[PDB]
């Protein structure tokens, strides 16, 4: 093939980018908070069918390497697309120069597979969103950064992306200050956990966290401890 | 626009005969057959008045011949057009009267 | 012109949407039910054939059912002719993974595979989809059974119980008010025949439009034992379950 | 005048006294006869440096 | 079958009284054109003997408005008299056309006469003619009002 | 029930009262004037009744004979035996007039052709042949010419009343204003500048762009302006059921237009009746180009049209067939686009005068945030601003009420603009 | 098919006979009633019939603008047919979608009557306010299901979905009883042999069984319908009715 | 009863004595003359005499004469007598005629069609606001659009803006658009022309325009008037093959649409309500800004709106106290508010068939199976997980 299916617009644009921007609503919602000394990635997870497995279902935040973390919205078919070969150059850093990725260098790699596939012929480009996390390594900065279809990235002190993410972003500006991050890990967690609740709402059966803390630790919570913190926020407010 | 039109004002002028001016949607008429009638006339005129030019403007409203589909047709176009050759077959004056067309199609 | 000619399949609409992907899911719901039920002790895999006739040889047919290695075989629901390709790939992948890793390959990774392929026609090329919906019945040591369902839009999803094909709604209402956690083979081979009873277009059901297999650990010396059910059988087992 | 119909020139006469009379001129100028040309033409949008 | 559609109620009205089934009223014959749909009808023309009468579908236009529904009136008044009568409108399809505009004068004209027909057809019922023969070499033409 | 049963009594008393003021009026008598001129009016049409000006026929020349020297009389006519010279003296016992000087062919409207005379009150000067004309019911006779056409019905209730909607309102001072004036104000308002030169001037303008860039707003703006019959036709009007009848819609607005003096004839939207020429073997394109090719040919005449300017204005001057287009017919294409930021500031200061603004107010940042923009658009951002007022029980705008408004016009219907697909065409 | 008319007795016949226990009840006043399946089935003789026991007017329109002369076009014949309606109250509109006679008005829009169907359906909500309750139901008879567009078979739109198979051998006994309640027989006539004997599919087919059979007692000269006229009808109607759906030839030329 | 007696008084001297005084005058005309008004009723059945005779009105001209149509065929340039005036005939306007010399002697008729009729509504609707269930801010964004500058203009001129012209409600199929509608045209009380967008398509060609164009007429003289425009979308979708011009017709009925949308018209207040369920069919300049100010949104509802839509409609309801109405809504998920109006109809028709006026928990549940089944919801989501 080699026909253009991206194409100039009269008015300034592509079209495919601003349709592409349409998907990313159309997805579930993937909210990030940072504190001092974590990244959290929370997600809405689906439960409108049920019979669902939760071992085997794939998860919306999927490691990348030991430090590295990316979460998506959008369409959820399209997003093995663009992790497979995210974690093929992860592999590359280790082999060429050493040491491991950082945070940044992988964002910006990401950010121009979607740039490539907005301008190569015969591609449509990504209608998927991330919110690539993770921390540097030897350091213990927290690194939350979203790149987006048109294939520009951004970094964030918070941030979040999927359906509804303006009501969300809302909510983050009023109890998220960009001074004094969230004093601990869990009062980051409290945060997350306090925002999704407005959109996503129908009990803690359909909250995800994934908590990382610096020096390569990933941990997915179980249902229960979700259940504890929703039921605290609950009853305080 | 390269004056067919014009070389036909131009025509009227120097030859002083009776010169029928004509515009093909005019004859076009959505009383049955009246379309036919105005064919006859103008061209039965044409043999008092003689020697004649007619002067047809256009030749898109009395179309063409190629309707045949059973939903609808126009079928009133092609009859004021059959009139029309019929008027220039051998039974009618024609070495008399002479019929200048212009089109831009 | 060439480029007068091209349909373009792989934009988005307004919407932010394929609607090619849409259309495909669209011709899957004309095409044939096929019920997966993983039990804590197999999977009943069950599907009822989208045409019938009496002069058609039905029993030898297995155009429902495919094996795609010793321990994964799959239920077909769609655009057959696709499915035989993906199918014919999915064998040789299989058992290239079996080749150089020396090891029975996952559930996850056959499943990822076959799900990205169709995922390659929506995202590039300026080709039609693969409509085919896979039910993935599979075993691995590490996750026991493992049960799953991939659409054309090149996405795959576990279950514990899934309907695709006519007359989803229905089905998978049904499945969830009967369904428990503490279930063997049996009660989804009743379960199986059951829900496809009630999704039938058929004044009875009978065992002629009904292909049936399962995978049971139950087979000897704690070996996964994939049993495509002849006609005959699975007639003897409909009698049983007082079906007919 | 490059594939001009005979109606096309005899817009650019009119056309080039409309362009005088704006000027206030009691002559038509050969300046503006030529200028009639281009606005006779639908490309009047003119430069915008892509064609220097 | 013809000839028990119009040749037997005559002959032996007796037999379908007694049996208790509904005699055939009016005849439509329709199939493609050059089948000798006009030519079996001859034959029964002969063959009876009673009075058959001849009218064409353009006997009842006329140049005068409302003139058509005097000749539809004309036609059955006749037959009752001279009865039993077969009728035959050799060609129907002009009055049985199935789309009015119904703002034209040629169209309400036609509308008179097949309501006009119709309404007079049900009239013509307990008689001992055998109503209307009629014919068309077309058949997707014909308003179903008459076909009921 | 005393105390409301007695009143009750009462208040159908007085519903009795007002019933006889009403019958008393109607009929010893309702006014349909003041009360006096129709009185008066009654005594005028006794006598105008005893006249025979009415009932008089409206009838038709069909044609002009001649009833002197045409030997009408054939007492000496045998085929070509007759004088043609006199019908005074060709056998006559007088020397003088024993027929008229005219006769003429009347078709009466319900069908019965007569050979009339000549009225008393009319020369043969002033009959002219398909000119409608009374003739006297008593003796059919003309009598008096009255104006032809019996067709406007449809063009005749589509001359306008002059709307008010100002020059100035149409954005900017832009060079797109001032080529509508080069066609149509200054060559009627002043016709001595023309006069001196010799140079005819041209007549037809093609407003073309895109959904509103305001070439209606411009419409409405010359109506007023001009002071000549404007005649507004839109243009999918000119669609009819009929085959030839379609084409007599706009026939006839031709043949109106040219009896006034000083016309403007503004075609509006003819992407209806505009469709270019085609072969198609369902039917054929007929209908719409019957119409069509009937303005074309009134457009150039095959004789001088009179003073008719005429204005199209289309969203797609690609549905339009070529034979339009060329000069001479459309003699100058005026192209409108969206503005730029200087233009996007004018109009925006032309809508907000009326607006209770502060001062605070920079249009300049506003503009900015809007850009391929519509001066439509701009309209939609000042009623949203003040809908944001009223909704906030704010009286007086703020720049916060105006970057609340650009956010939501802008963003919101920016899927739903027409500036994307219109622009291909334009 | 008695079941059936058991079905469409609740929806079109109680609430116009007493709109009271409707009231008690609150539920949202009945509208469109959808019938369908194949040819003969009685779909139109039971609206016909439920509009004769409930005593409303039953209102046939064609999709044919030809009858009415006083409408005479679909482009207001919705509104103008709820003033003729609502003059003779209690109506049954009576709208069949027939897919043979109006063949290319189907295509693309899921039926020109239903284009029919739609536009009526939205006066009618109004019509439950324009001075208390619904005195218009509307039934839709519909060959296919599938032919039906989707805005018509939404919840909240309609409110009863009746189906109809074609008879049974039990059913088709007494579909021939009622045409046999008519005309002639003879001793020794099994109705039951005849149920087996024709296959069958309309109970269309079934009146034309006992038509046919009266015309050979003609044709003999008996005096009496006997069992050899069951023999000689079910064979010629059967080939007539099979040769026409295998060889898809209709009776349009 | 002092209430009844203020006005009783105050009535009564007023108009008896004003009916006194008209007894007065009419005498009082008579003497200049020597009977002067019961004589101008004698005259003006003598001028007209009878049998009137109808014609039409087919062009007037100026000088006080007209030619007037008799449907029997002979035109006549009749004179203008006492009793009309000459800018209440219009061309088209029906006169009466006097027989023996024609003149136009009057109309006095009514001059009403029923063809108007058709635009208009008879109507007090069931829709009533509040029996919207929850999304009160949309409401109060179709309230500040439709409703309110009706009862006050005063808002908007001392802001100084123009009142927002037209609106489109759209969104998915049961998100209660034609509820909505219903609801503002019950309170509005302005004269609420009703026209189904699949009337625009007829079976004639060429009738387009001229239906299109006949409809704003009506609405134009009623003013203020709502035009209501339900699907809007069905005249792009679905071509029903029944008009003779083809896909080149309907594309010339909309460009009539856009002029007597807004155009050059210059007529009253028509606020504009357009229903359709897709606005990405509908053609851009038929939905572009500055005829179309606003445009509203709705999406399904919520977990707690459809608590909303359940009372709303659970009330009419004869009920139980094993009813848990809660448990209704946590079972139902993703599904629109025409949905559960069609629970509520399924649970009592299945409680009229068992023969009694409860609706128990069991007919809830029944009736609630059911519904779900019938919905087979989006393949949109398919996509997705
Ligand atoms: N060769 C020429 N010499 C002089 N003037 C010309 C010449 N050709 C065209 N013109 C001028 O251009 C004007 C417009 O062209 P005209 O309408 O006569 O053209 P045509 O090709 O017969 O058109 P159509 O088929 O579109 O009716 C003429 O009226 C004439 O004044
Ligand atoms: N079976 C037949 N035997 C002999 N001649 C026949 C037969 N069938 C038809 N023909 C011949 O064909 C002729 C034409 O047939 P006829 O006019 O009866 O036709 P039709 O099908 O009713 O068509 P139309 O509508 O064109 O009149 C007959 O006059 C006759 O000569
Ligand atoms: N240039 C402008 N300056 C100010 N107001 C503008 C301008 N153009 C348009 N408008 C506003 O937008 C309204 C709608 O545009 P208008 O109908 O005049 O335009 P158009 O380009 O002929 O559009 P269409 O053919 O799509 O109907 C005008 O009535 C006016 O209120
Ligand atoms: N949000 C809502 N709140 C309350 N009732 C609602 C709501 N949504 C739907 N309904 C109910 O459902 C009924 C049907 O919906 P309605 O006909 O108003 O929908 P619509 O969105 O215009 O759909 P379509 O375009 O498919 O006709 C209404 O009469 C009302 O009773
Ligand atoms: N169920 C039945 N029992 C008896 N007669 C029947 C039955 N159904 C149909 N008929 C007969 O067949 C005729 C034609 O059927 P009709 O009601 O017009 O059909 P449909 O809409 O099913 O095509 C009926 O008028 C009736 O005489
Ligand atoms: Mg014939
Ligand atoms: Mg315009
Ligand atoms: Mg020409
Ligand atoms: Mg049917
Ligand atoms: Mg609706």
């Amino acid at each position: 093939y080699d026909r253009a299916l991206s194409i100039f617009s009269p008015d300034g644009h592509i079209f495919q980018v601003e349709y592409a921007l349409e998907a990313v609503k159309r997805g579930t919602c993937a909210v990030g908070v940072k504190g001092k000394n974590c990244v959290v990635l929370g997600c809405e997870r689906r439960s409108t069918l049920k019979l669902q497995d939760t071992r085997i279902t794939p998860s919306k935040v999927s490691k990348i390497d030991s430090h590295v973390v990316l979460s998506f919205s959008g369409l959820n078919a399209d997003s093995r697309i663009l992790i497979e070969k995210a974690r093929v150059e992860a592999q590359s850093h280790r082999l060429t120069l050493e040491d491991p990725v950082t945070v940044e260098y992988l964002t910006r790699y990401v950010a121009g597979v979607q740039q490539r596939y907005t301008q190569s012929g015969g591609v449509r480009p990504f209608g998927v969103s991330t919110l690539i996390a993770g921390f540097d390594p030897r350091d213990d900065e927290p690194k939350l950064y979203q790149t987006e279809p048109s294939g520009i990235y951004s970094s964030w002190s918070a941030q979040t992306i999927g359906r509804n993410s303006k009501t969300v972003r809302e909510f983050l500006e009023k109890n998220y200050d960009r001074k004094e991050p969230p004093a601990t890990v869990e009062e980051c967690v409290k945060l997350t956990v306090r925002s999704l609740l407005e959109v996503v709402q129908t009990g803690a059966k359909n909250i995800e966290i994934t908590v990382v803390k610096p020096d390569s630790d990933i941990v997915a919570l179980s249902s229960e401890e979700i259940n504890q913190y929703v039921t605290q926020i609950e009853q305080e407010k | 626009g390269t004056g067919k039109t014009l070389l036909a004002r131009a025509c009227a002028a120097q030859t002083n005969a009776t010169f029928l001016k004509l515009a093909a949607p005019q004859l076009v008429q959505m009383y049955i057959g009246e379309g036919a009638k105005l064919v006859r006339d103008a061209f039965a005129l044409a043999k008092e008045k003689a020697p004649t030019i007619i002067f047809i403007d256009e030749l898109d409203a009395i179309g063409t011949k190629r309707f045949d589909s059973e939903k609808s047709g126009d079928r009133e176009v092609q009859r004021t057009m059959l009139e029309l050759l019929n008027q220039l077959d051998g039974f009618s004056s024609d070495d008399r009267v002479k019929v200048l067309a212009a089109t831009n199609r | 012109g060439s480029r007068r000619y091209d349909s373009r399949t792989t934009i988005f609409s307004p919407e932010g949407r394929l609607y090619q992907v849409e259309y495909a899911l669209e011709s899957i719901s004309h095409a044939g039910t096929a019920i997966g039920i993983m039990a804590s002790d197999g999977i009943v895999l069950a599907a009822e054939r989208k045409v019938t006739s009496t002069l058609l040889e039905q029993d030898t047919s297995t155009e429902k059912l495919y094996k795609l290695n010793d321990k994964i075989a799959v239920a077909v629901a769609g655009l057959t002719a696709d499915a035989e390709i993906l199918i014919n790939t999915a064998r040789i992948h299989a058992q290239n993974y079996l080749k150089t890793y020396n090891e029975d390959i996952p559930v996850e990774i056959l499943v990822r595979r076959l799900s990205d392929i169709k995922q390659g026609y929506t995202q590039h090329g300026g080709l039609r989809p693969f409509g085919v919906s896979f039910i993935y019945a599979g075993y691995d040591d590490r996750y026991g059974y493992q049960l799953y369902t991939s659409n054309p839009s090149g996405n795959y999803t576990g279950w514990k119980a899934i309907s695709v094909g006519a007359n989803t709604s229905a089905a998978q209402t049904l499945l969830q008010m009967d369904y428990k956690d503490d279930m063997k083979v049996d009660d989804a081979i009743e379960l199986a025949l059951k829900t496809l009873s009630k999704t039938t277009d058929s004044s009875a059901l009978t065992y002629d439009r009904l292909e049936f297999a399962t995978i049971r650990k139950g087979a000897n010396d704690g070996e996964v034992y994939q049993k495509i059910f002849k006609p005959q059988e699975i007639k003897d087992i409909l009698v049983k379950t007082g079906i007919t | 005048t490059d594939e001009f119909n005979g109606a096309q020139l005899k817009a650019v006469t009119v056309e080039a006294g409309m362009i005088a009379l704006r000027n206030g001129q009691s002559s038509v100028k050969h300046e503006d006869f030529v200028e009639g040309i281009s606005e006779v033409q639908a490309r009047k949008s003119k430069s915008v440096s892509f064609y220097a | 079958e013809i000839r028990e559609a119009v040749e037997l109620p005559l002959v032996q009205a007796d037999l379908y009284e007694q049996i208790g089934i509904d005699p055939p009223r009016g005849v439509l014959l329709y199939g493609p054109p050059g089948t000798g749909k006009t030519m079996l009808v001859k034959a029964v023309a002969n063959s009876t003997k009673a009075a058959f009468i001849r009218v064409n579908g353009s006997e009842f236009v006329h140049k005068y408005l409302g003139e058509g529904p005097r000749m539809v009136r004309d036609v059955f008044r006749l037959a009752r008299e001279n009865a039993p009568s077969i009728i035959f409108i050799d060609e129907v399809d002009s009055i049985a056309t199935k789309r009015f505009d119904a703002q034209t004068g040629s169209d309400r004209e036609v509308q008179r006469i097949l309501i006009e027909l119709l309404t007079q057809m049900d009239g013509f019922d307990q008689s001992t003619n055998v109503k209307v023969i009629m014919a068309t070499n077309r058949a997707d033409t014909l308003d179903p009002a008459l076909l009921r | 029930a005393a105390p409301y049963a007695a009143k009750l009594k009462q208040t159908e008393n007085d519903l009795k009262d007002i019933e006889a003021r009403i019958k008393e009026k109607a009929g010893v008598k309702e006014s349909d004037t003041g009360l006096a001129p129709s009185h008066l009016w009654d005594i005028m049409g006794d006598r105008q009744r005893l006249g025979e000006e009415h009932p008089l026929q409206v009838a038709r020349c069909t044609k002009i004979i001649k009833g002197n020297g045409e030997s009408d009389e054939t007492t000496t006519d045998n085929n070509n035996s007759g004088n043609s010279n006199s019908n005074s003296n060709q056998q006559s016992t007088d020397a003088d007039e024993d027929d008229e000087d005219a006769k003429y062919v009347i078709n009466l409207k319900q069908i019965a052709k007569f050979v009339v005379g000549l009225g008393e009150r009319v020369s043969p000067t002033d009959i002219e042949e398909g000119m409608r004309v009374g003739v006297d019911r008593s003796k059919y006779n003309i009598e008096l010419p009255l104006p032809p056409r019996i067709d406007p019905s449809v063009t005749m209730m589509t001359v306008e009343e002059k709307p008010d909607v100002t020059y100035s309102d149409v954005g900017g001072c832009k060079d797109q204003i001032e080529k509508l004036r080069e066609v149509v104000e200054l060559p009627l308002l002043s016709p001595e500048r023309f006069a001196t030169l010799g140079i005819d001037p041209p007549k037809g303008i093609l407003l073309y762009g895109p959904p509103g860039t305001g070439k209606t707003l411009c419409a409405r703006a010359v109506a007023n302006r001009t002071d000549a019959t404007f005649i507004r036709v839109i243009g999918s009007e000119l669609v009819q059921k009929y085959v030839g009848e379609g084409a007599r819609m706009v026939r006839e607005l031709f043949e109106m237009a040219r009896t006034k003096k000083a016309c403007i004839i503004f075609f509006d939207e003819i992407d209806a009746v505009g469709g270019a020429r085609f072969d198609d073997g369902a039917g054929g394109d007929n209908e719409v180009q019957r119409t069509m090719l009937e303005l074309i040919t009134q457009l150039d005449g095959f004789d001088p049209r009179g003073n008719i300017k005429v204005m199209f204005a289309t969203n797609r001057p690609n549905t339009l067939d070529p034979a339009l287009l060329r000069p001479g017919r459309i003699d100058r294409k005026v192209e409108f686009s969206l503005p730029d930021l200087e233009g996007r500031a004018n109009i925006f200061r032309i809508h907000s005068k009326s607006m209770s603004v502060e001062r605070g107010i920079r249009w300049e940042l506003i503009s900015r945030l809007c850009p391929n923009s519509t001066g439509a658009e701009l309209r939609s951002v000042c009623t949203e601003a003040g809908m944001f007022a009223i909704r906030a029980r704010r009286k007086v705008a703020t720049e916060k009420d105006f970057l609340k408004a650009v956010d939501k016009v802008i963003s919101g219907y920016k899927k739903f603009s027409s500036t994307s697909r219109y622009m291909q065409y334009n | 098919l008695t079941k059936q008319i058991k079905e469409i007795k609740e929806v079109i016949e109680l609430p116009v006979k007493h709109p009271e226990l409707f009231e008690s009840l609150g539920i949202a006043q009945p509208k469109g009633v959808i019938l369908y399946g194949p040819p003969g089935t009685g779909k139109t003789l039971l609206a016909r019939a439920v509009a004769h026991h409930t005593d409303c007017k039953f209102i046939r329109v064609s999709g044919a603008e030809l009858v009415q002369k006083y409408i005479g076009e679909g482009s207001r014949m919705v509104r103008e047919l709820f003033v003729m309606a609502r003059e003779h109250a209690p109506s049954i509109i009576f709208m069949d979608e027939i897919d043979s006679i109006g063949s290319t008005r189907v295509e693309g829009s899921g039926g020109g009557d239903s284009e029919v169907q739609r536009t009526m359906l939205e006066l009618l909500n109004q019509l439950d306010g324009f001075e208390t309750s619904k005195n218009i139901k509307i039934i839709m008879a519909t060959n296919r299901l599938d032919i039906l567009d989707p805005a018509l078979l939404r919840p909240g739109r309609i409110d009863r979905k009746i189906e109809f198979p074609p008879p049974s051998v039990a059913a088709r006994a007494e579909i021939l009883r009622i045409h046999s309640r008519k005309m002639n027989l003879t001793r020794g006539i099994n109705l039951r042999k005849v149920a087996e004997k024709m296959n069958g599919c309309s109970g269309a087919d079934v009146k034309g069984v006992c038509t046919e059979a009266g015309m050979y007692a003609l044709r003999e000269r008996r005096i009496h319908v006997t069992q050899e006229d069951f023999e000689l009808a079910v064979g010629k109607v059967m080939n007539k009715n099979q040769e026409t759906a295998i060889s898809v030839a209709k009776l349009f030329k | 009863t002092r209430c009844k007696l203020k006005l009783l008084r105050m009535e009564r001297i007023k108009d008896h004595l004003l009916l006194e005084e008209e007894f007065v005058s009419n005498s009082e005309i008579l003497k200049p003359f020597e009977k002067k008004q019961e004589e101008e009723k004698k005259q003006l059945e003598e001028i007209r005499g009878n049998p009137l005779s109808i014609g039409t009105l087919e062009e007037i001209i100026d000088d006080d004469h007209a030619i007037v149509t008799s449907p029997t065929m002979p035109d006549y340039y009749v004179s203008i007598l006492s009793f009309v005036d000459k800018e209440l005939l219009e061309p088209g306007c029906s006169v009466l005629l006097h027989h023996k010399t024609m003149s136009i002697v009057g109309v006095l008729q009514d001059d009403a069609d029923p063809m108007v009729s058709v635009m208009k509504m008879d109507k007090s609707p069931t829709e009533s606001y509040s029996d919207i269930g929850g999304l009160e801010s949309q409401i109060q964004e179709i309230k500040e659009s439709v409703e309110l500058p009706l009862t006050h203009p005063e808002l908007y001129e001392e802001m100084g803006i123009k009142p927002p012209k037209g609106v489109i409600l759209y969104g998915a199929p049961g998100t209660g658009k034609t509820l909505l509608a219903k609801a503002v045209a019950n309170q509005t009380s302005a004269t609420f022309l009703r026209i189904v967008g699949s009337e625009l398509i007829q079976k004639y060609l060429g009738d387009g325009p001229r239906l299109c164009r006949q409809i704003f007429k009506v609405a134009g003289e009623n003013a203020p008037s709502i035009v209501f425009i339900d699907e809007i979308d069905a005249i792009g979708t679905k071509r029903y093959d029944s008009n003779s011009g083809g896909e080149r017709e309907i594309q010339r009925t909309m460009l009539e649409l856009l002029n007597q949308l807004d155009g050059f018209d210059d007529r009253g207040d028509v606020k504009v309500i357009m229903a359709t369920n897709k606005i990405e069919t509908l053609d851009p300049a038929l939905i572009r800004p500055g005829r179309i100010d606003r445009k509203i949104l709705f999406e399904n509802p919520d977990l707690s709106t459809k608590k909303k839509i359940l009372g709303i409609h659970t009330s009419k309801m004869n009920l139980s106290e094993d009813v848990n109405l809660e448990t209704l809504v946590t079972t139902k998920d993703d599904l629109s508010g025409a949905d559960i109006q069609a629970m509520c109809t399924e649970a009592g028709l299945l409680a009229l068939r068992e023969r009694r006026m409860q609706v128990t928990a069991e007919d809830f549940k029944q009736a609630k199976e059911r519904v779900m089944k019938n919905k087979v919801e989006e393949n949109l989501e398919g996509l997705y997980l």
